[PDB]
RNA sequence: AAUUUAAUAUAACUAUUAAUAGAAGGUUACUAAUAAAUUAAUAAUUAAUUUUAAAACCUAAAGGUAAACCUUUAUAUUAAUAAUGUUAUGAAUAAUUAUUAAUAAUAAUAAACUAAGUGAACUGAAACAUCU
């Protein structure tokens, strides 16, 4: 009778509506965590409604929704991942090349 | 577009990311290392679980204040100050120390229930339980129910 | 001319320092036909399906849980003024592991009732037994 | 005759466990089911 | 002016709340020269715990029945899988090992 | 109260002589940390003898791969105090239980020395094949 893109729609606005989360929470409980997030200027591209972080980068989507509303109650509505490339440096001419890190 | 259109509250979430509201927090801001001491086991250890719990997590916010300033600082302006960086690590230390205390309350909870899994450690700790203060030659009355109170909540399950 | 300020050529390249160097460096995401997928150890969460899609399993998705009445008083750090307490474990041999010693505590809070230790009641206390 | 090409076969010595040591890292998937022949395989 | 000093012992100073050695002229034992007084201290940053909710203890051990630390926050504190512990042996492994 | 010679360092190798003994690397990141005990020494530092905590991923063999990746529910389960939303008309619940007993796990595995199997050719014989 309704299509489950409808169905999640309803769950979004009750979680919102009940104070509950917005989402489904995961039974992998993690009581201490000791990841860190940072907080980044906004880009051309972002509206004041968009906030981007660098996350760890073993870290997930439904991670920074469930760090974000717990640990500071944000809300993160749609979250995207932008995965960074790390280009080869060295510190002199003599020394073994490698590549910087990949940032998340 | 403007900005005028747009009512931020001034308790919006994000400014947990931030001391004082500040963009970045001056020499005069950060608390002086003098004044500052990470945390110690023994006063770790006497600390109940949703304390350390939550001091776990006031950790982590000021980590996360302390990385986005240093990552400004290391990435924009290129210093090397190196200040919040050490500030960072003690709050580190007082985590892992946290870590530890918790580890080893866990252990030593488990050292004496095996312990005491031993008939014979058992008799001899309720005997001498029993003999110390309870029976004893009549002096006290009221606050013995206090001791079997606690004695039947630690030893048994009985609430 | 690639960059105004170098007229004649001098043995820049068109870009980077060296044209050459090491290739036994291990690979990453950005590398590799198209069939190459590498990973970032962020999604054991759930299973393939057998078209193409993913099924996420909720029990497997982590969830970071908070005290539901958090202190808000114990700071980061810990005021310098009060000198690092330490302790003390005389009589015995497994230290804070040994049974005796958590049988000795048992016993004192069975006739005490969560009574506060010396240390904590003092703040000018430098070291304290168990 | 003499036998040497089974007399000077060595095989390493497995330690003799108590049944309160520790673990060997790898255990055996499935149980003995034979004595230990001196010389063992002939490795020739 | 002194010429040495020397170190024949440890003591707790209390106004420094540290442990510290007894600063001895190279010569006679008894002649003593005193630590510097320390410049009066004075906190004000939000950042450090007040003295008295620092110390506050909050945990007894009172049960032997229920753990104080729950089931699900111990790989939190502790590896489950880890390598570099391994348990001892019983008579099902011995006799599987044994000829 | 200085100033130079000759030895000695946690900070080189090589040869000999004499004693004693048969001991991790890489990758990058939710960085990979500790805690105590003992007697004899004018709340205690001798050190040195016992205990311990943590320690991600890879280095053929829990399975698979293009090394540091991926896939296998050790946060995985009979039992329990009550249940939301329902149980082909006092119990059994896809987000689960303060809990308690039972059940699969982790190959860092050097060199040199020794024994054994198979074993050349260059070369010498002033050539060459027996021989070497
Ligand atoms: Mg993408
Ligand atoms: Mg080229
Ligand atoms: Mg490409
Ligand atoms: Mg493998
Ligand atoms: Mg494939
Ligand atoms: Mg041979
Ligand atoms: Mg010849
Ligand atoms: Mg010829």
């Amino acid at each position: 009778d309704i299509n489950v893109s409808e169905k999640i729609y309803k769950w979004t606005k009750a979680g919102i509506e009940q104070g509950k989360e917005h989402f489904k929470v995961g039974g992998n409980k993690v009581y201490f965590p000791k990841a860190r997030i940072i907080l980044l200027r906004p880009n051309a591209k972002h509206t004041p409604y968009q906030a981007k972080f660098i996350v760890p980068k073993s870290f997930n989507k439904l991670d920074l929704r469930d760090y974000l509303y717990h640990i500071y109650g944000l809300r993160a509505m749609n979250i995207t991942t932008q995965l960074l490339h790390g280009k080869f440096n060295r510190m002199n001419l003599q020394t073994t090349r490698f590549r910087e890190p990949q940032i998340k | 577009p403007t900005t005028s259109n747009l009512r931020c509250p001034d308790d919006h979430p994000l400014w947990q990311f931030f001391s004082n509201k500040k963009f970045i927090r001056s020499a005069d801001d950060l608390p002086p290392s003098s004044h500052i001491r990470p945390w110690s086991i023994p006063e770790l250890r006497h600390k109940s679980f949703n304390d350390l719990h939550s001091l776990w997590y006031n950790c982590l916010r000021e980590q996360n204040v302390l990385a986005r300033e240093n990552h400004l600082l290391k990435n924009i302006v290129g210093s090397t100050h190196d200040e919040f960086s050490e500030l960072s690590n003690s709050i580190r230390t007082t985590m892992w120390q946290i870590r530890h205390v918790l580890n080893e309350r866990e252990l030593a909870y488990s050292a004496s229930r095996e312990f005491l899994q031993d008939e014979s450690e058992r008799k001899k700790f309720l005997d001498t339980l029993a003999n110390d203060y309870f029976l004893n030659k009549d002096i006290p009355d009221d606050e013995v129910a206090s001791m079997l109170t606690r004695f039947q909540l630690a030893i048994f399950g009985i609430s | 001319l690639t960059r105004p300020w170098k007229k004649y050529r001098d043995g820049e390249l068109f870009y980077g320092l060296s044209k050459v160097g090491n290739k036994r460096v291990p690979l990453t995401t950005k590398q590799g036909n198209k069939t190459m997928y590498k990973g970032t150890r962020a999604s054991g969460i759930g299973r393939h399906t057998k078209f193409g899609g993913y099924v996420i399993n909720w029990k497997k998705v982590r969830t970071y849980v908070t005290p539901d009445m958090v202190n808000f008083e114990l700071k980061p750090y810990v005021n310098a003024n009060v000198p690092p307490l330490k302790h003390e474990f005389k009589g015995f041999s497994g230290g804070p592991l040994d049974p005796r010693l958590q049988l000795l505590k048992i016993k004192e809070y069975i006739v005490n009732g969560r009574v506060q230790s010396e240390g904590a009641t003092d703040t000018s206390c430098y070291k304290e037994r168990g | 005759r003499q036998w040497r090409l089974i007399e000077t076969r060595k095989i390493a010595k497995q330690p003799n466990y108590q049944v309160g040591d520790a673990k060997p890292l790898h255990m055996p998937k499935e149980r003995k089911k034979f004595p230990d022949y001196k010389y063992g395989e002939s490795n020739i | 002016a002194v010429r040495d000093v020397s170190f024949n012992g440890s003591y707790y100073d209390a106004d420094y709340k540290k442990v510290m050695p007894y600063r001895c002229v190279k010569g006679q034992p008894d002649l003593i020269i005193p630590w510097p007084k320390p410049d009066p201290i004075d906190v004000q940053t939000n950042l450090a715990t007040d003295p008295v909710i620092a110390r506050e203890q909050t945990f007894w051990v009172d049960s032997v029945v229920r753990n104080p630390i729950p089931k699900k926050a111990i790989p939190s504190i502790r590896n489950p899988h880890s390598k570099y512990k391994r348990g001892t042996l019983t008579a099902k492994d011995i006799a599987k090992l044994v000829a």
